[PDB]
């Protein structure tokens, strides 16, 4: 059984990262340059793009690849590093609202992980909340096509 | 310092 999203641990910080075309990516204000842990030794970033706040490594053993979204739709849907699926309606390239609004605690730690169009393909990474006092209502994330390109 | 993995998650729900 393989994972499509890993869940992720650095001494000062916790995030997720998604597998898609073969690589693995998450946010780089998450891992920075950080090397990825293998049990042959650390292995070193394919992709770096601080403009895009995106790193990307080979994907590790044990992962499954994402599908990129062909499909278009803007009914995304959040999955958070306990595996909460969270509705999201897509509003501009890279940003997306919560439809039912929740404390930012609710998504802490999931950064790096998919926003899933209704066929389960991906549509982008996780990025940023956006918030209210206190309260998410909207989050950034990085398009999937950002991935594609740094291909 | 090295970014490590502690768990996965797979998007079906496929169980082992
Ligand atoms: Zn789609």
């Amino acid at each position: 059984v393989e994972g499509e999203v890993q869940i992720m641990s650095t001494a000062t910080q916790t995030f997720l990262a998604t597998c898609i075309n073969g690589v693995c990516w998450t946010v780089y204000h998450g891992a920075g340059t950080r090397t990825i842990a293998s049990p042959k030794g650390p292995v070193i970033q394919m992709y770096t793009n601080v403009d895009q706040d995106l790193v990307g490594w080979p994907a590790p053993q044990g992962s499954r690849s994402l599908t990129p979204c062909t499909c278009g739709s803007s009914d995304l849907y959040l999955v958070t590093r306990h595996a909460d699926v969270i509705p999201v309606r897509r509003r501009g390239d890279s940003r997306g609202s919560l439809l039912s609004p929740r404390p930012i605690s609710y998504l802490k730690g999931s950064s790096g992980g998919p926003l899933l169009c209704p066929a389960g393909h991906a549509v982008g990474l996780f990025r940023a909340a956006v918030c209210t006092r206190g309260v998410a209502k909207a989050v950034d994330f990085i398009p999937v096509e950002n991935l594609e390109t740094t291909m | 310092g090295s970014v490590v993995i502690v768990g996965r998650i797979v998007l079906s729900g496929k169980p082992a």
